[PDB]
RNA sequence: UGCUGACU
DNA sequence: GCCAGAGACAGCGAGTCAGCAA
DNA sequence: CTGTCCTCTGGC
């Protein structure tokens, strides 16, 4: 059961969202379950490699940098939000993860973190 | 045929990383199409680039592809001696399946004599740079730090800080110590501006 | 003081189906002028229907002799020449004046919109004979059956 | 001689407050009260005649500071 | 039993947030620091403006703001304050910034002095660099190029580098938005741009009378957004 | 302090 | 020396009113 | 009842 015969590591199954778009409806997605940014480097001519995200946040902060998962922790926490309707507006999650964010690692906002 | 394609976003690659650090590269190497660069170069000796600095044209810098999936100190001596008989401080070493632990400490032991840098070949396959959410870094010169502080009464320490390993901190080669300025593309502000210390 | 006078018929009693209780909307059409003229009317005092004609002026003062008025409801006014030949009066302001949307053409029709606190009226016509209006100026618009 | 020139909130509000507990305390009103009893009204006289002799101290996070007048601070 | 729980847990997730973000306070140079002096933000939403203030400086607010005009100046800014401002440093960085983006349309284009000197790409690759091979792994071609611009040029009117400089940086990084007037977002001059110029297409065919000008409208939504902060 | 009820 | 086995270990919303027993 | 520590333990 746990023998495979060959994988992505860390991917589980991809699958493609058809249309995501209606303004350019034309827009195709090929999501994932799994993470693995650079096994998917070497398909730039398939996939737009920029636009590419991710909710890790922590493997964003390693292949990209830590002014990069800013932005993804910001987008994270405003795509939670948004599920239920609210809205919080973007100057407080701007210094949450400008905060979180600020010595150079993704750190917790908890007892480690102090 | 797929090692000449990766080859050649590899190069490619390089040659917009050596551009972003201020080297002189000419357009059509920047522009260079797959069908162009097989037609001029097959090996893994002649892809060996030598780029001259804006200013300071005794400072080059030299880019190796080792033949070794697994470089070790041996392949490294063997052209630190071409950088110290050639008369140049700087080295770039694309590997492709990594470097033997050993091997990063030896790196890091050559004192500024001839200070090397290793990257590895999945991580030069595309430009992080040119991501939507990456803002744009400026390693700001010894004289706009200083005005930085005075502006702000602060001390270097103090600052955010942006680790010497981070993606862009490695692409840039941003040494410990240098402050970079970066610009968000902020939706909030347009070009909002931030700076951190390289520590 | 007439800012404009004319006599229409209804030809529509309401036909976007919004119904209130107290208030009907009529659909008219000038004659002799072709000018047009929406106009929520209160029925519980003044009851109108189809196929009606009426004379309507709209005026800037009741006295029809000059002088001005000045803004002050007396029901105890001494001056009882105003205009009383009419069964239905009301006092509103205008509060929208739009050229018409045809580019490249004449066009030059203008909609007068007149609130009456709130029952709305929708002077549509040739521009030449709706320049008395203007945007804040309170307005009377005196009506009589025929 | 670089922060704003105007008076923000919080500083107009511990102004209030210590003209008040002067005021409070037999402090000599210079605004000619008019038959009021609350020192915070007479304050807020005081500051709209624009009569107040105090010094706002403004810390800056480096411990310099810069020494402004309430008399030469536009109150909003 | 969904209730409890919940809100068994956020009161949790609320504390923690609450005991870190707690001594992050704005400070007399607009930067929000801890309480040790760490510069966390240099600027506090990345434009200063806290939120409450900022409801009325979106667009499709502003033909109400240009409507009771004349009730914001009196109750609010008043004359005293709109002539009370001098905007030149602020507009000549805005007319700079805006004269720079009009020479680069494509802000991602890879701008260089020497990149700037690639004109004579097909003066190089007609018949000079024809014979060569690639001598240190660049190529025959481009060592042509390095030779003429290396040293074969002007030696202080080289100057292919003010066609290749970089955007002037953001003014409300130079230009201290609180005490500098005209010193505004660069997202939010863009609006009031658009807004000018779709206001000064309305008044022409509007039927009431407009006593407000454009130019007074800007000045009336830069105090608007000066005051915001 | 404890424990058993209860309120928003 | 490389990284599983764990096995401790610490955290678990705010306020309020009673009675009863020890 | 969960997630990191985090201090062994243990095997290699
Ligand atoms: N354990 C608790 C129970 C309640 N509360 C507080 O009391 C409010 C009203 O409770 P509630 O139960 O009446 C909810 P409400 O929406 O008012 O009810 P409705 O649908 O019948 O109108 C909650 O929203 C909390 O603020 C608390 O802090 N801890």
């Amino acid at each position: 059961h746990g023998a495979v015969i060959y994988a992505t590591k860390g991917i589980t199954r991809c699958l493609l969202n058809e249309t995501t778009n209606n303004k350019n409806e034309k827009e195709l997605v090929l999501n994932t379950e799994g993470i693995n940014l650079p096994e998917l480097f070497k398909y730039a001519e398939v996939l737009d490699l920029r636009r590419l995200y991710s909710n890790d946040i922590h493997a964003i902060a390693n292949t990209y940098g830590i002014e990069a998962a800013l932005r993804v922790i910001e987008k994270e926490i405003k795509d939670v939000f948004a599920v239920y309707g609210i809205a919080v507006d973007p100057r407080h999650l701007s210094l949450v993860a400008d905060y979180m964010c600020f010595e150079g690692v993704y750190k917790p906002l908890n007892r480690f973190g102090i | 045929e797929e090692e000449t394609y990766r080859l050649w976003k590899i190069r490619k690659t390089i040659m917009q990383l050596c551009h972003d650090r201020g080297y002189l590269v000419t357009q059509d190497e920047l522009d260079q199409t797959l069908e162009e660069f097989k037609a001029q170069s097959p090996r893994r000796t002649d892809l060996t680039v030598l780029v001259a600095h804006n200013d300071d044209p005794t400072d080059q810098m030299f880019v190796f592809f080792p033949e070794e999936p697994k470089v070790g100190i041996k392949t490294i001596k063997v052209y630190c001696q071409r950088m110290q008989e050639e008369n140049i401080t700087r080295a770039l070493i694309v590997v492709q399946q990594g470097m033997t632990p050993s091997a990063k400490q030896s790196l890091v032991d050559m004192a500024p004599k001839y200070i090397l840098e290793q990257f590895l070949q999945q991580e030069l396959l595309i430009n992080i740079t040119e991501h939507e959410l990456v803002p744009e870094h400026v390693v700001m010169t010894k004289e706009e730090v200083t005005e930085l502080l005075a502006r702000y009464k602060l001390r270097e320490n103090q600052l955010p800080r942006i680790q010497a390993g981070d993606p862009v901190a490695r692409y840039f080669g941003i040494k410990r110590g240098q402050v970079v300025k970066i610009i968000r593309p902020s939706e909030t502000a347009g070009r909002y501006i931030t700076y951190r210390l390289v520590q | 003081g007439i800012l404009f006078e004319d006599i229409f018929d209804v030809k529509d009693i309401d036909p976007e189906g919004k119904k209130f209780d107290r208030v009907s909307r009529l659909h008219c059409e000038s004659e002799s002028f072709k000018m047009d003229l929406i106009l929520d009317v209160n029925i519980q005092i003044y009851p109108v229907d189809l196929g009606d004609k009426f004379r309507l002026v709209i005026a800037s003062t009741l006295y029809e002799d000059g002088t001005l008025d000045d803004g002050e409801y007396n029901p105890t006014d001494d001056r009882p020449s105003r205009a009383d030949q009419f069964e239905y009066v009301m006092y509103g302001k205008v509060y929208r004046i739009e050229g018409d949307e045809t580019s490249t053409e004449a066009a030059t029709r203008l909609s007068a919109y007149v609130s009456y606190g709130g029952l709305l009226m929708r002077l549509q016509g040739d521009a030449n004979n709706l320049h008395g209006f203007e945007v804040d100026s309170r307005v009377y618009l005196l009506m009589k059956k025929l | 001689r670089i922060t704003t020139p105007y008076m923000t909130k919080y500083e107009r509000a511990r102004v209030l407050g210590t003209r008040a507990l002067q005021i409070a305390m037999c402090a000599p009103v210079m605004v000619e009260l008019e038959g009021e009893t609350d020192p915070l009204l007479i304050a807020m006289k005081e500051l709209k005649a624009r009569k107040i002799p105090i010094i706002i101290r403004r810390y800056l996070p480096d411990g310099s500071y810069e020494d402004w007048g309430v008399d030469e601070l536009i109150i909003t | 039993v969904d209730t409890a729980v919940k809100t068994s847990r956020s009161g949790y997730l609320q504390r923690c947030i609450i005991k870190h973000l707690e001594g992050l306070v704005v400070q007399y140079d607009l930067t929000v620091r801890d309480s040790d002096g760490s510069v966390v933000q240099f600027l506090y939403g990345e434009d200063g403006l806290d939120i409450p203030k900022t409801q009325f400086l979106q667009p499709k607010q502003f033909p109400f703001l240009a409507s009771n005009y004349e009730v914001i100046m009196k109750s609010q800014h008043l004359h005293e304050v709109l002539s009370r401002a001098d905007p030149k440093k602020a507009l000549h960085h805005f007319r700079a910034i805006k004269k720079w983006q009009s020479k680069h349309p494509n802000t991602l284009l890879r701008r260089g002095a020497f990149l700037s000197y690639s004109q004579k790409i097909q003066e190089a690759v007609k018949a000079l660099k024809l014979e060569s091979e690639n001598r240190n792994g660049r190529s025959p071609g481009t060592q042509e190029m390095l030779r003429m611009w290396y040293e074969l040029d002007e030696e202080s009117r080289r100057k292919y580098q003010k066609k290749a400089a970089a955007c002037p940086d953001p003014s409300l990084s130079v230009w201290r938005p609180d005490i500098y007037f005209a010193s505004v977002s660069e997202t939010f001059e863009t609006k009031v741009d658009d807004y000018s110029q779709e206001w000064a297409a309305q008044t022409e065919k509007s039927y009431e009378k407009s006593e407000l000008s454009l130019d007074r409208l800007r000045t009336l939504l830069q105090l608007k957004w000066q005051r915001s902060l």
